């Protein structure tokens, strides 16, 4: 088959900047007749791939004006003349020449901002899930960037490890900030034999770590 | 409006069959090769198979060793994907989408897929579906609140705010998979201070696999 290999594996770039995404074929996909036979598409999170340029160069319709494929042979490149906050996401090359059909690796575009701290808050087990039988502490950090930050969670001021899951959205497209989640769960019994529960965050824009607790549950 | 719909994608047990079906229209649908791509949870694209026009010419990825059928039905403008003897590999999201223009010859394949449909989501696992708990994040500057969405299989669940007239300050975590098998995940949204109280906040959950919608309403402690 035909391999396909894309460079960067992830491009930050900030608005009004050009970016370029290089694609490297193992065979040429120039025919004889002066044609390239390379795609690009782009994914947004959750969304389908979208077609970007077809047969080497040709941008399809509907596609912004700032997007354009160049190359021959076994090397291209998707070029954006001026990167825009909503053109985070991941771009993949396929060439159409050979069966089967085979995609690079993908390119992550992110969005280059300005240095944005975390706003965080804390949430204590609802009543409701409580009777269930079960308390789960959510710890959110909200529109920060960059994607790097730390959560550290205390009960009673004992270090927790290894109880805790995280999660965090995707780039957002209109602000190019990050948002985290961290929650913390544990049995009614085992969330009724401690007090306090503290959530601590680190991150670049916080001159400090900031931290977010409560009391009850026990 | 060119438009693709897939549908048919569903939970399913290892070893078991599924088809999926595609929706065509605004085009002629006769005139163009389609395909089948899809994507695993994590992954990039992978190629499927696509048809000619008249169904006359199939082609697999050989990786599926024949275990899928690519046909297709010009009159009802539909293309189907017949998966047999599934495995935990064939979750993913599958795609159909329209080739501009077919094949120069010689089997080469079909070029230009410029419309995808939105997709479907096949999951192949011997897990039970079980619909998710709803419970509320309650709460002058800025407050937050949200829907904690707990134990819940298979993916997706959907998750709107006063039946999608809040969507400013929203956000819905990716789900993550617990020891016991299920997932969980919350839906937060960032709201004026002064406005606990008084505006009323709701979260729509909606779990299409087990055909649960859940309304919670979340008012401050
Ligand atoms: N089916
Ligand atoms: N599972």
């Amino acid at each position: 088959d035909i391999v396909m290999t894309q460079s960067p594996l992830s491009l930050p770039v900030t608005p009004g900047e050009p970016a370029s995404i290089s694609c490297r074929s193992s065979q040429s996909l120039l025919q004889s007749n002066g044609n390239n036979y390379l795609e690009w598409y782009l994914q947004k999170p959750g969304q389908s791939p979208q077609l970007l340029i077809y047969l080497g160069s040709n941008r399809a319709s509907g596609v912004p004006d700032r997007f354009s494929g160049s190359g021959s042979g076994t090397d291209f490149t998707l070029k954006i003349s001026r990167v825009e906050a909503e053109d985070a996401g991941v771009y993949y090359c396929m060439q159409a020449l050979q069966t089967p059909l085979t995609f690079g690796g993908g390119t992550k575009v992110e969005i280059k901002r300005t240095v944005a701290a975390p706003s965080v808050f804390i949430f204590p087990p609802s009543d409701e899930q409580l009777k269930s039988g079960t308390a789960s502490v959510v710890c959110l950090l909200n529109n920060f960037y960059p994607r790097e930050a730390k959560v550290q969670w205390k009960v009673d001021n004992a270090l927790q490890s290894g109880n805790s899951q995280e999660s965090v959205t995707e780039q957002d497209s209109k602000d190019s900030t990050y948002s985290l989640s961290s929650t913390l769960t544990l049995s009614k019994a085992d969330y009724e034999k401690h007090k306090v529960y503290a959530c601590e965050v680190t991150h670049q824009g916080l001159s400090s770590p900031v931290t977010k607790s409560f009391n009850r549950g026990e | 409006q060119v438009q693709l719909l897939e549908s048919g994608g569903k939970l399913v047990k290892p070893g078991g069959s599924l088809r999926l079906s595609c929706a065509a229209s605004g085009f002629t649908f006769s005139d163009h090769y389609m395909i089948w791509i899809r994507q695993a949870p994590g992954k990039g694209l992978e190629w499927i198979s696509y048809i000619s026009s008249s169904g006359s010419n199939t082609i697999y990825a050989d990786s599926l060793m024949g275990r899928f059928t690519i046909s297709r039905d010009n009159a009802k403008n539909s293309l189907y994907l017949q998966m047999n003897s599934l495995r935990t590999e064939d979750t993913a999201v599958y795609y159909c989408a329209r080739a501009k223009w077919g094949t120069m010859g010689r089997g080469a394949p079909p070029t230009i897929y410029d419309h995808w449909g939105q997709g479907t989501l096949v999951t192949v696992s011997s897990a039970s579906t079980k619909g998710p708990s709803v419970f509320p994040l309650a709460p002058g500057g800025t407050a937050a609140l949200g829907c904690l969405v707990k134990d819940y299989f298979p993916e997706p669940v959907t998750v709107s705010w006063n039946s999608g007239a809040l969507t400013s300050g929203v956000h819905t975590f990716p789900a993550v998979l617990q020891s016991s098998g299920l997932y969980s995940l919350s839906s937060v949204v960032t709201v004026p201070s002064s406005s606990l109280g008084t505006q009323t906040y709701i979260c729509n959950v909606n779990h299409k696999p087990s055909n649960t919608k859940v309304d919670k309403r979340v008012e401050p402690k």
